[PDB]
């Protein structure tokens, strides 16, 4: 009976990501971190845009499922991407306590909008690869899955080594501890989801689990907007 | 303001020549600049236009492809590179200063010109010559095939005067405004597709050929010009 | 240095004031006469508004 | 729908935009500082010191750069005593440099009042103050004579003992440092009475012969920038 | 004899007060009580101008109700085209601290001034094609707070030295000095006939001056600094917005305080004051980041602009009444209609 409820929060994730879109992007003034949050909000809005759309096509029963190709097609990007954005924010914040004058004064105003658009320019281009190589297949194109996993592992390790660096600096400088760690909390489910997707076949039992697991997924995308508001307002 | 051009002479047909006009005495970098020409015994004809910042270049149809306009802002000099010359391209080439903002008076200053000899909103000015005696009012009229009253509110007609043996001097910009340094006796009036220039109390040292030029759309078309003789 | 104050204040004292009623009437009359002239009071139609 | 002239005007506007973006980068990369003090305070000495080594005109300006960071320091002359009206132009200055002559005890009390007016100003409520207790070669020569005791002007000095904190490492008479720290605390108390964001007073001891004042200004301004980063970007 | 002079001055001030009270038979609210209220004046931000880099301290419209000059602390003086948002000029100032900007009635010159104590008059119709500093009037001993043009050759400038000045631009000299105020003169409004002007200062008092003769005709008295002043369109009244939330309307012919525009929910100070073309609307900018539109006769609030993120520092209504331009301490100007 879960699918009835999950669509609602999935809708509400939108009632939210959509607002942050406005608050961070169009209402408050742009700040280096704004652009990153904005991209995080836009990506989620989308992984949810197609999601809730499939959900409606299914209830409607007008069914095609070439949609499904895309939804899992770019799935590998809410990850190399979202985790890369989170790494970018964490590194920028560690550069804004180590290099205050540089960050406030001599930093390219559009360096956020080059980092963003580079992360995507080499994240989708890397996730389309895994979608084209684990589904359709070429023999040694499969070393690519290792690359994604190496790039993913490096991004997570840099995220941690940056967030831990910031927290070790702040103690040496209850809600400030959550602001300094606001991004490791949100890039924890990204690694969790990637690990689930890659290691699901190891113990595959998501047939009797997807209806309930997707409630957790939608709940993540619905609690995400409040975290972007607590981390960029 | 001074603007002296050089590079003319004899060019055998099919050749190539670089006309360069050097601008001294004004902010060259902040002014759009035009190249116009006058055939040996004919009217003015717009050739090219290079905008301030070199971001918008326009050419005439009979000029496109063969001629490249460019400007060197630090050296304060604009160049027209003419390639594959023809016999119809012989003319005195004038370099025309022109700024564009609200209230601006484009086509203020004109150079002395370079003689180069090679061995469409049509604007009609029916009066090819108007006899006159000093001290009496004159009216020079020209029409247009397309109304020049843009929706913004101002009609884009420019009245120029070319005294014998001198460069053209702007008289009226936008069909009613009087240029800087032109006597108050000159007046402009009319509506779209019908314009009249009135000189009250005509006083010699203002006889010569009067031209009317459109600026609503590129290319800019001139007229034959009425020749006022004393 | 203090005689300037007394002279200026004497010049300011000997002025021909009018009753506040007449001044108020004049302001009200000016506002009524030029009522249909300012777009801010009576909004001009969007055709005649250049903004 | 625009005419040819309208398009040209728009292109001119975009060129002006481009020069304005370049000027924005220049304006951002430079740090504005405002220098205040009394006539007694050694204040032109400090501008000379950071210039050499790095009419009725009102505003005096002093470029100086420390570690490739440009500073525009503004001194306000040819103005009357009341400053509540032109002080609003400095709501965006990185720091206000206040120079107080530690030598003159008689005029010290009004120096604290000027400092209080600057600190508790509705427009400088977010502007840090770099404080220079200047003319301390004169302070030592004044306190080592015994002919001018702070108790004659500040009654609370007799009951003040130097704190268990950083004494001046070089050779300094232990009550020279007592007087110096009392002067310092008289300003730090006013600073900490009403504190907020971006509003922290950095006290420093300086002299005319001191050539490290620009370095002190750079360090304090770096800390101010760090605080604005920690605050504007929500890291605190 | 200073006691005797002070006693005579006190007696004369009491005579002035008694005479001014003898002509206050009715209050403006009593006469206005019958005319219908304006109603909700809802004005929307039509054009927003996004060029400056720092706080805008002043604007002034042109007499064509199309061009406007804005002065910012970034050292820029931008001449904007209101209709198209186009930037016509961007003058770089020699001093970045500018508190005033003036647009000449003819459109040829534009004036700036600030902490430099200099009134810089720039020429816009030069054959060279670039704006040049035509003149630098350099006689003040304090910051410039307001400059207004009389014609192309005369300017009137209020300064922090407690004095106003009337300068002949070509000679570069102060033709006349006005020397009554006891505090910094912060604003200045020129009468439509350009024979008189009212200056508001920090002594909580406005003063009406005869330009041709140099004297101070009348002195009107507020309980804090007068930051903005603006003549009524009639030429027989004016409005002063002060640091105490209050905009007061005085009348020259009666030497009185006709009305006091205030609200208990307004605590900030008024920075700018302007009148609608009819004179019925008094627009005032506030430190609360928004402009309040008062009904100049019923003394009741009529509307709120409320579109700025920082304090409104300048306000100006065009000659045709078509728009009210507000400039705040964020870079932006907003054209309300
Ligand atoms: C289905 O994978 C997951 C399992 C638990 C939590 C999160 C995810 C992935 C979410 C998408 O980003």
């Amino acid at each position: 009976t879960l699918f009835l409820a999950t669509v609602l929060v999935s809708l509400c994730g939108l009632v939210g990501n959509g607002t942050v879109i406005w608050l961070l992007g169009f209402r408050i003034k742009r700040n280096p971190f704004s652009v990153y949050i904005l991209n995080l909000a836009g990506a989620d809005f989308a992984f949810l845009f197609c999601k809730s759309v499939r959900f409606l096509l299914l209830v409607l029963n007008r069914s095609v499922a070439v949609l499904n190709v895309l939804i899992r097609g770019v799935t590998f990007s809410s990850y190399l991407g979202g985790l890369s954005l989170l790494m970018a924010v964490s590194v920028e914040r560690c550069l804004s306590v180590l290099f205050p004058i540089w960050y406030r004064c001599r930093r390219l105003a559009q360096l956020s909008a080059i980092a963003c658009a580079l992360i995507w320019g080499l994240s989708l281009c890397m996730g389309i690869l895994v979608f084209l190589c684990v589904h359709f297949v070429d023999f040694l194109c499969d070393v690519v899955n290792l690359v994604y996993n190496g790039m993913f592992f490096l991004t997570f390790l840099v995220l941690c080594a940056s967030s831990l660096a910031l927290l070790i600096w702040v103690q040496c400088f209850r809600i400030v501890l959550l602001t300094v760690l606001a991004f490791l909390v949100l890039g924890l489910p990204l690694g969790a989801g990637l690990l689930a997707d890659r290691l699901s076949p190891s113990l595959p039992c998501f047939d009797i689990l997807l209806p309930i697991l997707h409630l957790l997924s939608a709940l993540n995308s619905g609690v995400n907007p409040l975290i972007y508001f607590f981390m960029g307002r | 303001v001074q603007l002296v051009e050089s590079g003319g002479g004899l060019v055998q047909p099919g050749g190539s020549r670089k006309l360069s006009c050097s601008a001294s005495g004004f902010a060259f970098s902040s002014f759009g600049m035009h190249w116009v020409r006058q055939a040996p015994e004919k009217g003015l004809e717009w050739v090219a236009y290079i905008s301030s910042g070199s971001g918008t270049i326009y050419y005439a149809d009979t000029v496109k492809g063969r001629f490249t306009i460019s400007r060197d802002d630090p050296k304060n000099t604009l160049f027209l590179q003419m390639t594959s010359l023809r016999s119809e391209d012989t003319a005195m080439y004038y370099c025309v200063r022109s700024i564009y903002y609200y209230g601006s008076s484009p086509f203020d200053f004109w150079g002395q010109g370079t003689t180069l000899t090679v061995s469409d909103i049509v604007m009609t000015q029916a009066t090819s010559s108007v006899p006159v005696t000093p001290g009496e009012s004159v009216s020079i009229s020209c029409r247009s095939s397309k109304s020049l009253l843009h929706s913004n509110g101002n009609t884009y007609l420019y009245w120029f005067l070319q005294r014998p043996g001198q460069s053209p001097q702007l008289l009226i910009y936008r069909m009613s405004n009087l240029a800087s340094g032109v006597p108050d006796r000159f007046s402009g009036s009319g509506s779209g597709t019908a314009f009249t220039l009135t000189i009250s109390r005509l006083e010699a040292e203002d006889v010569g050929v009067y031209y009317c030029m459109q600026h609503l759309e590129y290319p800019l078309t001139f007229g034959a010009g009425t020749k006022l003789e004393l | 240095q203090a005689r300037k104050l007394v002279e200026q204040l004497k010049m300011e004292a000997n002025i021909d004031r009018i009753k506040v009623s007449k001044a108020a009437a004049d302001l009200m009359a000016y506002c009524e006469a030029h009522a249909k002239e300012d777009p801010l009071l009576t909004p001009v139609p969007a055709s005649e508004n250049p903004f | 729908t625009l005419s040819a002239e309208d398009k040209a005007a728009v292109e001119r506007s975009k060129m002006i935009e481009k020069q304005l973006q370049k000027d924005k980068q220049v304006y951002r990369r430079t740090l504005r500082l405002l220098l205040l003090g009394a006539d007694n305070s050694g204040k032109s000495t400090i501008v000379k010191q950071m210039r050499i080594y790095h009419k009725t005109s009102g505003i005096f300006e002093t470029k100086f750069q420390v570690d490739k960071v440009n500073f525009h320091m503004f001194d306000v002359g040819a103005q009357r005593d009341e400053r509540r009206k032109w002080i609003q132009c400095f709501n965006d200055v990185t720091a206000i440099i206040f120079v107080v002559d530690s030598s003159d005890y008689n005029r010290l009390q009004e120096a604290l009042n000027d400092f209080k007016s600057i600190w508790n100003n509705r427009w400088l409520r977010t502007i840090s103050v770099i404080l220079f207790l200047n003319k301390q070669d004169l302070l030592a020569e004044k306190v080592l004579a015994g002919k001018s005791k702070i108790e004659d002007y500040f009654p609370e000095f007799a009951r003040y003992t130097t704190p268990e904190d950083a004494t001046p490492e070089p050779g300094e008479d232990p009550r020279v440092t007592r007087a110096k720290y009392f002067i310092r605390k008289e300003f730090v108390d006013i600073s900490t009475a009403s504190g907020d964001g971006r509003h922290i007073c950095y006290p420093h001891f300086t002299c005319s012969v001191d050539t490290e004042n620009a370095r002190r200004i750079f360090n304090d301004c770096k800390d101010i920038i760090l605080q604005m980063n920690l605050r504007e970007y929500n890291l605190v | 004899e200073l006691d005797q002079l002070r006693q005579e001055a006190e007696q004369l001030k009491n005579q002035i007060r008694d005479a001014r009270k003898a002509c206050a038979d009715a209050t403006l609210s009593q006469i206005t009580n019958n005319i219908d209220p304006v109603g909700r004046i809802q004005m929307r931000t039509r054009r927003t101008l996004r060029g400056h880099l720092a706080k805008i301290y002043a604007m002034h419209w042109g007499t064509d109700s199309r061009l406007l000059v804005s002065a910012s602390q970034d050292g820029k003086l931008i001449i904007w085209d209101s209709y198209t948002t186009n930037k016509v000029h961007a003058i770089p100032l020699r001093s970045s601290w500018v508190m005033t900007c003036a647009y000449a009635p003819s459109g040829n010159y534009v004036a700036c001034g600030g902490l430099d104590n200099i009134c810089s008059i720039y020429n816009l119709k030069t054959r060279e094609g670039n704006v040049r500093v035509s003149r630098e009037l350099a006689g003040h001993t304090g910051y410039l707070s307001c400059c207004r043009f009389l014609d192309d050759n005369q300017i009137v400038t209020s300064s922090g030295d407690t004095t106003c000045a009337l300068w002949d631009i070509e000679t570069g000299q102060q033709t006349t000095t006005f020397t009554g105020h006891t505090g910094d003169v912060m604003s200045l409004s020129l009468a439509p006939d350009t024979r008189l002007f009212v200056s508001g200062a920090c002594d909580a008092s406005a003063k009406l001056w005869d330009v041709r003769e140099g004297m101070c005709r009348q002195t009107f008295t507020h309980e804090s600094d007068i930051n903005a002043i603006c003549f009524f369109p009639n030429g027989n009244a004016f409005a002063t917005g002060s640091d105490d939330a209050t905009c007061r309307l005085f009348d020259l012919r009666a030497d009185q305080e006709l009305m006091t525009y205030s609200h208990d929910n307004i605590i900030c100070g008024i920075t700018s004051v302007s009148f609608s073309k009819s004179g019925r609307l008094l627009l005032a900018g506030y430190d609360d980041f928004n402009c309040n539109v008062w009904d100049a006769l019923k003394a009741d609030r009529a509307g709120v602009l409320a579109g700025h993120d920082n304090r409104v520092s300048c306000l100006g209504v065009t000659d045709d009444g078509m728009a009210v331009a507000t400039g705040s301490w964020d870079s932006f100007l907003k054209i309300w209609n």
